[PDB]
């Protein structure tokens, strides 16, 4: 229940707004900058302000806050998505998201925030079926959107029906100082980027363990994820029958599915560090790291981040493979590695200086991020099984999938 | 500055008239008071081309409540393109003959809402939908009296699943006040 | 080639089970 | 300066002028821009606001732009007086409490020192009933002739025929084109 949607600026200025209901003066946008420079400078800034009797809700962008006003009881939560989808459209119509644009493309930015939402009520937010009705360089709307199928636009034709598919893993795991993790998460990413003739009804189908239980091959390698997010092109009622997982692939690259859940195994590398630091003579870094993923997979462009001293100087590494660097705009050492064979073995000795006065408050221990991406590598161990690519028209289609791991929230606490 | 815009404005040359409106909008969302420039830009409303009837709408309903004296010169253009054959055409009108907060205004507008809530396209049902629920937020006795929840009822049990969503989400609005 | 692994083909269904 | 371009133009027809539409209201002035634009009598409710309007003929484009007679809408006239080179009166004969009403709009509308180089256009509407007087004598009521440094012509148009717009047109771009 917004009631007038705009974007600021970095300087407080308001880079465009768009009311929707009016109800709000635009003078309490004024009022908005101060307000948050006391909640940033007592503790209390949130998301979601509040002026008086009207609340101001809105996230943080690139260069601007998109602040949407609002007065009466209104969904915080729509609210959140129409930022989110207004935050994607941005992205998908331009590039950069700056004050560069804001601008410049003023002409279209108006006449997509006035089509999307009518009395702080969204009706259209797909920004390949908006593009066809809003341009910056107009013919009636498309069928599509008075249609059901609002995410695949008919009609579309191409040479070639090559559909590629993206199964990247996120790698998280939460692991204390005391050396046990307590948070390791992995969830799976089934994006796709579809490109075929006409309006094909995909019809995915992979080694579930629900799956294979159902159909009585519970005894082989199932993935289970614990929660299995569909696409809005996926059908829900499909998928709650009897696990079919029919809908109709979109004109581009969009995500289908989002697989999460639980990982019990071992971490795939294991980092023994040590912080040898003296007190205000010198500090000493002791880590190893060890890969206890599979030797036939390779951890392209491997990069640990050691947290080092924030006031260290004239540091010394002595490292065994890889280019460790540290980033005095990070205050951290970057053990970067670029190709990392599974089960290799990294050992560094760090030895960098501190000052001798003492500092004037407490730094933290940010916890050490690992940034490995291990391609063609499947965790979890499930596998596509079938893809039904279905057309009224019939053609042959060549599907294409690859498998990506990297490293999600993969963080060690330190000691 | 203030007299060479209004004299572009006031041109019979459409490549003037559209960097007039840009200009006018860029100031309006530069910060710059162009309300006093709402007359002139009255005149230069029924265009053919999209591009400038859309800015010239905004600029109303930005400067609509500021001058609603002088957004009595509005009514016959909004009754004329609440008629086009283009769906969006319809559409805009329709949006924003709602977002006018003019109270001698949406006393008109009646006619155009009950033309349009039985529009068979979904665009203009949906915007139909808003359109009612808007005028019923600025004036519940005026909507009561156009007799539109009857109507807004009906859109629920008929085709069009978005323009359904969208009308019952009106009438949540209107029973929610 | 392309880094994070080489994209391989998808099957149609599970032939296996009918 | 070289004007070879401008009589290029001229030699296929380059003047377009302009006009005006102002009356009472149902006065035959919507049906009648109608009937100049399309050629059909087209049933129409009372203008709330304005209708712009072009008419092609003779080489000019004879832009008329119909002014309703609103009690709110007979002040905004003035609006069109601003880059305006016509003016086209039509009378309602067929309302003889209206008809003072009309000449006194008339009169205030006359008395304005910038529509000074617009001519006079007086049109006899509602030409189908036989209370409808002549060309002279709603001339004579109105005192036409008492307009000093103004062109009047008196034109009988009916709404339902369309007889006499012609006749209208040539006055009119007679009086507006001083050329062969
Ligand atoms: N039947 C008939 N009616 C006429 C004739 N001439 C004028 N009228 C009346 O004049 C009215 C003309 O209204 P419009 O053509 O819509 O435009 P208008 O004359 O400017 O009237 P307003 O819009 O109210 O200002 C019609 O409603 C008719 O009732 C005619 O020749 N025959
Ligand atoms: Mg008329």
């Amino acid at each position: 229940s917004a009631s007038a949607v705009y974007v600021l600026d970095l300087k407080g200025k308001v880079l465009i707004c768009r009311n929707y209901r009016g109800d709000v003066d635009m003078s309490e946008v004024e009022h908005f900058m101060p307000i948050l420079m006391e909640k940033e400078e007592e503790g209390m800034l949130s998301p979601i302000l509040a002026h008086g009797g009207v609340r101001f809700m809105w996230i943080k962008h690139n260069n601007l806050y998109l602040v949407a006003t609002s007065k009466k009881n209104a969904c915080v939560s729509l609210v959140f998505s129409f930022l989110y989808k207004v935050v994607q459209v941005f992205s998908e119509y331009f590039k950069e998201l700056e004050e560069e644009s804001i601008r410049d493309n003023f002409v279209i930015i108006y006449e997509l925030l006035d089509e999307l939402m009518d009395f702080g009520y969204p009706q259209t937010t797909d920004s390949k079926i908006l593009q066809e009705y809003i341009t910056q360089e107009a013919p009636r709307p498309p069928a599509t959107v008075t249609n059901a199928v609002s995410w695949r636009s008919e009609g579309i034709k191409y040479r070639k029906n090559e559909v590629f598919l993206d199964v990247i893993e996120a790698v998280n795991l939460l692991v204390s100082a005391n050396g046990n993790v307590l948070r390791s998460e992995i969830v799976g990413s089934i994006k796709m980027r579809v490109f075929l003739s006409g309006m094909p009804e995909l019809r995915l189908g992979l080694n579930d363990k629900v799956l294979f239980d159902n159909t009585g091959r519970g005894k082989s390698k199932s993935v289970e994820l614990e929660d299995v997010k569909f696409h809005q092109c996926v059908r829900l009622s499909r998928f709650e029958n009897d696990r079919t997982i029919s809908f109709i692939p979109p004109d581009g690259e969009f995500e289908l599915m989002s697989y999460r859940l639980n990982t019990h195994v071992k971490p795939l590398i294991w980092i023994e560090s040590v912080i040898e630091k003296h007190s205000h003579s010198r500090i000493e870094y002791m880590v190893k790291a060890k890969s206890q993923f599979k030797r036939r997979s390779t951890a392209n462009n491997v990069e640990i981040h050691i947290p080092v001293p924030n006031d260290a100087d004239s540091p010394k590494f002595k490292t065994t493979v890889g280019s460790v660097k540290w980033v005095p705009e990070n205050s951290e050492i970057v053990w970067s590695v670029k190709s990392f064979p599974g089960g290799k073995e990294y050992l560094m000795r760090a030895h960098f200086g501190l000052p001798s006065v003492e500092a004037e408050d407490k730094e933290g221990k940010p916890p050490i991020s690992v940034k490995f991406e291990i391609p063609y590598f499947t965790t979890s161990g499930i596998q596509v099984r079938y893809l039904k690519i279905i057309e009224k028209s019939g053609y042959q289609a060549l599907p294409w999938v690859r498998y990506i791991t990297q490293n999600g929230d993969y963080q060690l606490r330190t000691q | 500055e203030i007299f060479e815009l209004k004299a572009e404005l006031n041109s019979d040359k459409k490549e003037k008239k559209k960097e007039a409106v840009k200009k006018v909008i860029a100031s309006m969302t530069v910060g710059k008071d162009v309300s006093a420039l709402f007359p002139d830009v009255v005149n230069c409303m029924q265009t053919d081309n999209l591009e400038l009837k859309k800015l010239v709408y905004l600029y109303l309903m930005n400067y609509a409540k500021s001058q609603p004296d002088m957004a009595i010169m509005a009514v016959n253009t909004f009754v004329k393109d609440c008629e086009d054959p283009n769906p969006l055409i319809r559409a805009l009108a329709v949006r924003t003959m709602g977002c006018i907060r003019v109270d001698k205004i949406t006393e008109y507008l009646c006619e155009p809402l009950r033309k349009c809530l039985k529009d068979e396209d979904p665009y203009v049902r949906k915007t139909a939908a808003v359109c009612v629920a808007k005028l019923h937020d600025i004036n519940a006795q005026l909507v009561e009296d156009q007799g539109f929840l009857d109507t807004l009822k009906d859109l629920i049990s008929d085709s069009n699943p978005m323009v359904v969503a969208n009308a019952v989400a009106a009438l949540s609005e209107i029973a929610e006040s | 080639d392309r880094k994070g692994g080489s994209y391989s083909q998808a099957a149609g269904s599970d032939s296996a089970q009918s | 300066g070289n004007i070879f371009a401008n009589l290029f133009k001229g030699l296929f027809g380059k003047k377009e002028m302009r006009i005006l539409m102002v009356g009472l209201d149902a006065a035959g002035k919507t049906t009648i821009l109608y009937k100049l634009k399309l050629g059909e009598i087209v049933t129409t409710i009372p203008t709330i606001g304005f209708n712009v309007e072009t008419v092609e003929y003779k080489n000019i484009s004879f832009t008329v732009w119909d002014v309703g007679g609103q009690d709110k809408i007979r002040p905004l006239w003035r609006h069109y007086f601003q880059n305006t080179q016509g003016l086209i009166f039509v009378v309602d004969s067929n309302d003889r409490e209206r008809v003072n009403e009309a000449r006194e709009e008339l009169m205030r509308m006359l008395a304005e020192d910038e529509l000074r180089d617009a001519v006079l256009l007086v049109f006899a509407n509602k030409q189908d009933l036989p209370n409808a007087m002549n060309a002279a004598e709603i001339t004579d009521k109105l005192g036409l002739h008492s307009l000093r440094h103004r062109n009047w012509y008196i034109q009988a148009t009916c709404a339902t025929s369309g007889d006499g717009l012609y006749e209208g047109l040539d006055w009119l771009s007679n009086q507006l084109r001083n050329q062969k």
